[PDB]
RNA sequence: ACCUGUCUGGUUGAUUCCGACAACGCGUGAGGCCUGGGGUGCAGCAGGCUGUGCGACGGGCGGCGGCAAGCUGCAGGAGG
């Protein structure tokens, strides 16, 4: 069957903005629209079609033997938290700011380990780790806006990153399905003092 | 004059290693550093011992994005657990605008424009 | 409840260190600074209270901390080119102090003035008597001796020969000196960024303070070795004296001058230096029995009034 | 001599392709949690760089 | 072939550095350095001599620039 979503965890969504998509949506996207907004030329992107793709990308990232082989990357300073308390969370490799290129490729450099997958909060912002993975034959989840690109990305996400609490929302609810989907929490999570870590507020 | 990646590499670990045993004055702040290090030439001491005060300023303001201390981030934990104002509790029967309830008519609740 | 009353017209750096005597009938002040000299201030009368009365020039490097004898016959300089020196302020004529490696730190004299400690960054302490003879460093060979530098020591005064020292790793290590063994060696109270920067000593011996780089004062009883109370402050705070005829602690910091009751443990008063210098640090203030002196980093002298 | 066959196109993996990507998926029990058993997926290099690895992996794992 | 690294910009006497960056790390040169010059601490000895150190780093302050590098004025100082 299909995971229904909480009610607890459509209720971040919503003042989120996440399904304040964009002004403008590709032909690759209009399936994740169920309609635009007539008012504010904003397409509002499908939850159900989100909440699927998210289930999909834990899927794929439990996968792997070793979630610590995954690299996780945010260019921006919103996620900046967002992938800090998910990788001590979720027992990944963080990444954040500028990617050094090369990252992944050259071998002279050893900070973080050879990726197995990796994850980005924007293809815009992180244009060089997603070209950098498909040089070494590594699978890119990416949250992807109404706008963005798609291209070298195995799993769009569609969601906001243009907010800060929108990468905070789905960082955060990316690792809420993780540790359900080995069943090691269920939605039995009181997003009222959790969430918060993931949120950008200074 | 303009300090080179000798003296700015070797005064960023300076006070990177050893920033409690610092402070702002020079002269205690070049005290440390015969005690803590070996640097040959008395004038090269001077010119590490200088940037370490101009780093010890900057990292009293805290303004170096580079450089890691142990003090600075359990100070800024303190910081950055905010007492909480989320707006799930504050906002109470949601107003969403007209095409986005729409989207949401198979499971719904707090249904406002 | 503080008022500064007046001001000296002093040095061009920052003075190190504060110290009077009781004579017949003349009050002298020493202050020690950065500018390699230690001057003689008078206060007597109002028009002869703050002009220059002793002036010592020959140092090489700053004078990190001068001791005033309490008969004041003689003051003892501490230098930070390495040699302490005891001067003869009558004289004007100084003996030297060898024994350091570098950079001596403290100095104080006996309430007899039959011997003085001298401290510095090479992890000694070292006692000299009158005359120029090292008798005994302090090093390593007693045990519980703190590993790092000694930026203050003094004498406890009703007791005869112990001696107290506050350092970089925190510990504020007393020791009786008659047979070389230490007695106490404190942390917070109970028995590098904890680094205690001056002690005070009490009239009757008993009460005893130390501030420190971690914003904190702790004051506490040696005889019963237990922490009296806690005051905590802004910046580190580095100066620190006591009261005269009454039980209150006077702490300075890098921009505040914190006036705390002991038996009260509670602040009396706090007067700011924010007014005069940006790079404004009180360092060493020292009581009177009119009036508390505090000396300042860019090097005015201030005088305040206590009600 | 055995070479990669693409899932989605049908076509083989090219020769050396560094954008091909193996595809690991664990299928899924009723409640959601996790089973030990993997779907195995080959995707060719040129569907990535398309951008059309997307949406064709949304319909074959919609089934 | 070559290019990037070795740079939009800012900065420096300096490819000196700040910074953004498909680059990352290094190395020469530059700097550091060595000699003389001024200030004085100690020591030794006798148009005074020579050892040993200290002393200035652009540190402090004000204004520009601010992840800034730095520039510039003044104080202090024998010396900027």
């Amino acid at each position: 069957k299909e995971i229904e979503i909480p009610e607890d965890f459509v209720k971040a969504i919503i003042l989120s903005n996440a399904h304040l998509g964009s002004t403008t949506a590709t032909t690759n996207f209009k399936q994740y629209i169920y309609g635009r907004r007539k008012n504010d030329l904003i397409h509002v992107i499908d939850i159900n079609e989100m909440w699927k793709k998210l289930i999909i990308a834990a899927r794929l990232f439990v996968s792997i033997e070793d979630p610590s082989s995954i690299i996780v990357a945010s260019n921006k300073k919103f996620g900046k938290r967002a992938v800090l308390r998910f990788c001590s969370e979720t027992g990944a490799t963080p990444l954040i700011g500028r990617f050094i290129p090369g990252g992944f490729t050259n071998q002279v450099i050893n900070d973080v380990k050879e990726s197995r997958l990796v994850v980005v909060s924007d293809t815009y912002a992180d244009k060089q780790t997603v070209m950098e993975a498909s040089y070494v034959n590594t699978p890119c989840i990416a949250f992807c806006n109404s706008d963005n690109s798609l291209s070298r990305v195995d799993v769009v996400i569609p969601m906001n990153n243009r907010s800060p609490l929108s990468i905070g929302c789905g960082f955060y609810l990316f690792a809420k399905v993780i540790k359900y989907i080995k069943g090691e929490e269920s939605f039995d999570v009181d997003v009222r003092s959790e969430i918060e870590l993931y949120f950008y507020r200074d | 004059r303009v300090r080179n990646s000798n003296v700015k590499r070797a005064a960023k670990n300076i006070v990177e290693k050893y920033f409690p045993k610092l402070d702002c004055d020079f002269h205690h702040n070049k005290r440390v550093l015969e005690s803590v290090t070996e640097i040959q030439t008395k004038r090269f001491k001077n010119q590490i011992a200088g940037y370490v005060t101009h780093l010890y300023t900057r990292v009293e303001k805290g303004k170096v994005k580079k450089i890691f201390i142990k003090k600075h981030e359990e100070e800024r934990e303190r910081r950055e657990n905010m007492i909480p104002s989320s707006s799930i509790m504050d906002t109470e029967k949601i107003e969403v605008d007209d095409i986005t309830m729409q989207m949401i008519k198979d499971y719904c609740y707090r249904g406002n424009y | 409840r503080l008022n500064e009353v007046a001001t000296f017209s002093g040095h061009k750096d920052a003075v190190m260190a504060l110290g009077t005597c009781e004579t017949p009938d003349a009050k002298l002040l020493f202050s020690a600074s950065r500018d390699r000299r230690v001057l003689g201030w008078s206060l007597g009368e109002g028009a002869m209270f703050g002009r220059i009365v002793k002036e010592f020039t020959k140092h090489g490097h700053s004078v990190n901390d001068v001791a005033v004898a309490r008969s004041g016959s003689f003051v003892v300089s501490a230098g930070c080119d390495g040699l302490g020196r005891i001067i003869d302020v009558q004289s004007g004529e100084r003996t030297l102090l060898r024994g350091h490696e570098s950079d001596l730190t403290c100095a104080a004299i006996n309430c007899q003035e039959n011997k003085i400690v001298t401290g510095s960054v090479d992890k000694t302490l070292r006692l000299w008597n009158m005359c120029g003879e090292l008798q005994h460093t302090f090093d390593a060979a007693i045990e519980c001796a703190h590993e790092d530098w000694v930026m203050c020591a003094e004498f406890r005064p009703l007791d005869e020969n112990e001696v107290v020292s506050g350092s970089v790793d925190g510990t504020v290590k007393v020791w009786d000196i008659d047979a070389r063994v230490v007695k106490s060696t404190f942390f917070d109270g109970c028995l590098g960024s904890f680094a205690v920067r001056a002690l005070a000593l009490s009239a009757d011996g008993s009460c005893c303070a130390y501030g420190g780089s971690n914003c904190k004062t702790y004051i506490l009883n040696l005889a019963e070795s237990e922490a009296i109370a806690a005051f905590e402050t802004d910046t580190p705070v580095s100066a620190l004296a006591f009261g005269l005829t009454d039980v209150i602690l006077a702490c300075g910091t890098q921009d505040k001058i914190y006036i705390w009751d002991v038996v009260s443990n509670c602040l009396l008063a706090v007067a700011d230096l924010s007014a005069h210098g940006k790079r404004v640090r009180c360092r060493s203030l020292v009581w009177t029995t009119s009036n508390l002196i505090a000396g300042l980093g860019n090097g005015k002298i201030l005088v305040f009034e206590f009600v | 001599f055995e070479q990669r066959i693409c899932t989605f196109t049908g076509r083989p993996i090219p020769h050396t392709d560094n954008a091909s990507v193996q595809l690991t998926f664990v299928e899924l029990d009723s409640d959601g949690r996790a089973t030990d058993k993997v779907l195995i997926y080959n995707v060719c290099g040129k569907i990535r760089k398309d951008g059309t690895i997307d949406e064709i992996l949304t319909n074959t794992l919609a089934q």
